[PDB]
């Protein structure tokens, strides 16, 4: 096996500048047997450009590849906000082709504040037993948000889960879903229930708060 | 183990046959003729779609470099009989041996589609390169950096083991080698020619007639010339070459099309060009240790401990024929350190005490040459009381006079 | 142009085989080379073998022992089986045509419990406003959630699923609709669960 290492291994880049990736071998590779690909969130990887600096077909002039022997660099010229994707670098001139560990790219914008939406349970999950209530915080960036729950004013810990999607590729926003999943006997026991987000974003902490 | 040797006693010379590809043919796509080819608006076609013909040519020109990289480690490691056959193995004045002809008329038979057409309507002239790319819609065959005639050369200068040391002198020091001595060689020297001589015959026999060993250089080939054919069979019947038959999209639908095959045939030939460097890899290193040198390895330039070989130059290939030597009929053997007779303990000067159950001989560790005790054979040191394995036997001094 | 899909099953037990295809529609398994490309979950690539039509089979020196690939009669597919299945090999398995042209990866999930279906409750607004639907309880993770059948596909989030303490999946999809049209349009979800077999469509 030949290792191929990548050393930027997260960027955050600003819309019309410049992209550099390194991949590097362990052994010395050939200047026709590496190939790029990217990798947006829930897809199948897409070739970029195969040997050193040899495009494809469909993919535009910013994607220039260069490099010989253990040092390979993929440019991207003028990024745009439909870049956020994982990048690969792949060997195919030995016997076991390796892949590598990849670059995701980022993309930078203005600070986003949240729009806070509150769920809660319907009847459906009453008549089961559990009781779910969602926070939802639609549109924001960067990715640094705190959720809390309070229950007659009391802060919970331990119930609450989190799950942060990628960013949107028309624009660089994130969304944020908290559940709190607790049983029916706690859910009968308290009136007043709240979801207080704070972000960069926001100059006071936003509460939403429901009852029955 | 108490006092037992396992010793061989015959042996067989054998030839095999190793067969590797070391170099792929060359394509190349001239671009301004796979782009608008007929259309005769050659400005407008080649300056949207005409960018993506130099990126492809520019891995096949990458591809074309590394197959004659590929030539040139396997067969120019070099610049410049007795009672054994070589009449159909050396060659014989178009500069090609008799076992060469039978690999080039038996592998050219595996293209008989692009390629065999390009080399007919080359008419063996270079200079109609500009010509011949016209009506085979763009693509196009580069000869090789070394010919088939530099090739054949070289071979003939790397057939320059069968060499001021005679070649029965030669085959003995190969044989002191591997461990056995020269009298082995000098003695049997009728049965290994005979044996060699057959084999050489068989190798005739097995290469021709049935395919046998060309089953990994044929089908390597027959793959190269599917993978251009089908190029060619998915550029004209469907996706068709501009011809001179609002109709923007129909030309964009069409020269999108024709793109798109050869990136499948680029991406598929640097997979084929990585297995022909593996084994042009492979070739260099069985040229560089089983020619040109005795291995000491074992099993790995062929069946056996490994003798000699020889190089033949097949097309896009190399044909090894490896000589190696196989014991046999091994048997067990009393063994015993030293032999007291008269009050002296005897020593073997080279070798080992055997004995076969009734007699007492001396032979070497590798080999059963018997040869009858003497003085000359052994030497004194010591009395008898000392050595623990001693055995009782007789040396026969050769000076018995009258 | 060629189309590649990845079909098999989606969870397997231990100490079992896998057995995916790969159909290709648009073009022949005649005279190309195909691999079998895995990726675990958060994790790089791993490439496990190529084959030709005719032969030249050649897998990865470490997973050698226990994989093989062969091509069909039917000159549309090829298989990859592979032995001794431990609970470090689920992974989203990609079928490709060399190293270009990949298709659609097929997640195939290793463990040994059961296909527990989805169940679907509507989270509804509380008087732009945002209106969703959330699973809940279901083992594996190929779940597809789309909204209005295809037809609403801006300002969907469909979240990554969360592992719960129960050790099933949990997933939410919101989108957000203009408050002049909060009651004025029929917005259902649509799931779909494939080793499960359930399609459940719920209003909201
Ligand atoms: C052990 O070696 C002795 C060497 O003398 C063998 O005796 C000879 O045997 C051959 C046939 O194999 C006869 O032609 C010779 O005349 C024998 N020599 C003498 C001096 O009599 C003997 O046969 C060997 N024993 C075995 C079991 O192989
Ligand atoms: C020689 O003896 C060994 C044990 O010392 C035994 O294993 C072997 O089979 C014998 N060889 C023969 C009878 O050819
Ligand atoms: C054994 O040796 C004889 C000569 O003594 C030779 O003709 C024969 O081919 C050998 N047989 C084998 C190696 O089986
Ligand atoms: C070598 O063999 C050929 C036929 O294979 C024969 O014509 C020739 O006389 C032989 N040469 C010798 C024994 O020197
Ligand atoms: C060897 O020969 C001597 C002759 O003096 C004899 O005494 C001795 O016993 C013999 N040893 C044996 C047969 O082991
Ligand atoms: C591979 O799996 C397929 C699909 O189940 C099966 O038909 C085939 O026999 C298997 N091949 C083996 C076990 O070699």
């Amino acid at each position: 096996e030949i290792v191929l290492t990548q050393s930027p291994g997260t960027l955050s880049l600003s819309p019309g500048e410049r992209a550099t990736l390194s991949c590097r071998a362990s052994q010395s590779v050939s200047s026709i047997y590496l190939a790029w690909y990217q990798q947006k969130p829930g897809q199948a990887p897409r070739l970029l450009i195969f040997a050193a600096s040899s495009r494809a077909i469909g993919i535009p002039d910013r994607f220039s590849g260069s490099g010989s022997g253990t040092d390979f660099t993929l440019t991207i010229s003028r990024l745009e906000a439909e870049d956020f994707a994982v990048y690969y670098c792949h060997q195919y001139g030995s016997s076991p082709w390796t892949f590598g560990q990849g670059t995701k790219v980022e993309i930078k914008r203005t600070v986003a504040a949240p729009s806070v939406f509150i769920f809660p349970p319907s009847d459906e999950q009453l008549k089961s037993g559990t009781a779910s209530v969602v926070c939802l915080l639609n549109n924001f960036y960067p990715r640094e948000a705190k959720v809390q729950w309070k229950v007659d004013n009391a802060l919970q810990s331990g119930n609450s889960q989190e799950s942060v999607t990628e960013q949107d590729s028309k624009d660089s926003t994130y969304s944020l879903s908290s559940t709190l999943t607790l049983s029916k006997a706690d859910y009968e026991k308290h009136k007043v229930y709240a979801c207080e987000v704070t972000h960069q974003g926001l100059s006071s902490p936003v509460t939403k708060s429901f009852n029955r | 183990s108490n006092n037992s040797i396992a010793i061989p006693t015959n042996f067989t010379i054998s030839v095999t046959t190793e067969i590797l590809p070391v170099s792929m043919t060359k394509t190349s796509v001239d671009c301004t003729m796979y782009i608008c080819g007929d259309s005769t608006e050659c400005s407008n076609l080649l300056l949207q779609y005409g960018s993506f013909c130099t990126q492809l040519n520019r891995a096949l020109t990458g591809i074309a470099v590394e197959q004659d990289k590929n030539t040139q480690e396997v067969f120019a490691q070099v610049k410049q009989f007795g009672g054994f056959n070589f009449s159909q193995i050396l060659p014989d004045p178009s500069k090609r041996s008799f076992i060469e002809d039978l690999l080039f008329n038996k592998v050219t038979l595996a293209d008989a589609g692009f390629i065999k057409q390009y080399g007919d309507c080359l008419g063996d002239i270079a200079a109609r390169d500009l010509i011949c790319a016209q009506k085979f819609n763009g693509l196009t065959v580069l000869p090789p950096l070394l010919t088939d005639e530099m090739i054949a050369q070289y071979t003939s200068a790397l057939l320059a083991g069968t060499i001021q040391i005679p070649f029965p002198m030669q085959m003995a020091y190969r044989f002191e080698g591997i461990g056995v001595t020269q009298n082995v060689l000098y003695e049997n020297q009728k049965l290994i020619a005979n044996q060699f001589n057959s084999a050489i015959g068989k190798i005739q026999d097995s290469l021709s007639s049935t395919p046998s060993a060309l089953g990994k250089l044929q089908d390597v080939v027959n793959q190269n010339a599917q993978a251009l054919n089908f190029l060619v069979k998915q550029l004209s019947s469907n996706c068709g070459a501009i011809s001179s038959v609002e109709a923007e999209v129909q030309i964009q639908r069409l020269i999108t099309c024709r793109l798109q095959s050869l990136q499948t045939y680029v991406t598929q030939m640097l997979i084929r060009a990585a297995e022909y460097r593996a084994s042009a890899n492979l070739a260099a290193t069985k040229m560089s240790e089983c020619v040109l040198g005795q291995s000491k390895r074992v099993d790995f330039c062929g069946k056996g401990y490994h003798l000699m070989s020889f190089p033949q130059s097949a097309p896009h290939g190399v044909v090894f024929l490896h000589v190696t030597y196989v014991p046999a009929q091994e048997k067990n053997f009393t063994t015993a350190p030293a032999i007291c007779h008269d009050g002296k303990a005897h020593f073997p000067r080279e070798g080992v005490f055997v004995s076969n159950g009734t007699h007492w001989f001396v032979t070497q560790r590798n080999f059963y040459e018997p040869q009858i005790i003497t003085t000359d054979n052994t030497f004194v040191s010591g009395n008898c009381d000392v050595v623990i394995g001693i055995v009782n036997n007789t040396v026969y001094d050769p000076l018995q006079p009258e | 142009q060629v189309q590649l899909r990845e079909s098999g099953p989606g969870l397997v037990k231990p100490s079992e085989t896998l057995s995916l295809t790969c159909t290709v529609s648009g073009g022949s398994t005649s005279g190309y080379y195909w691999s079998w490309i895995r990726q675990p979950p958060g994790k790089g690539l791993e490439w496990i073998g190529y084959i030709y039509d005719i032969g030249s089979t050649n897998y990865n020196p470490s997973l050698k022992s226990r994989v093989t690939i062969s091509v069909s009669t039917s000159k549309n597919q090829f298989s990859l089986n592979l032995t001794s299945v431990t609970a470090a090999d689920t992974a989203v398995y990609y079928c490709a045509r060399g190293f270009d042209s990949w298709g659609q990866g097929t997640l195939v999930t290793v463990s040994s419990a059961s296909t527990k279906g989805p169940s679907v409750f509507p989270l509804a607004p509380s008087s732009t406003a945002a209106l969703g639907c959330l699973v809940k309880d279901y083992f594996p993770e190929p779940v597809t959630v789309s909204w209005n059948s295809g037809a609403l596909t801006s300002g969907v989030h469909t979240f990554p699923a969360v592992l719960q303490s129960s050790g099933l999946y949990s997933l939410s999809s919101v989108v957000t609709v203009p408050s002049s049209s909060l009651g004025t349009q029929t917005y259902i979800c649509n799931v779909n669960h494939k080793p499960s077999n359930t399609k459940v469509d719920k209003r909201v």
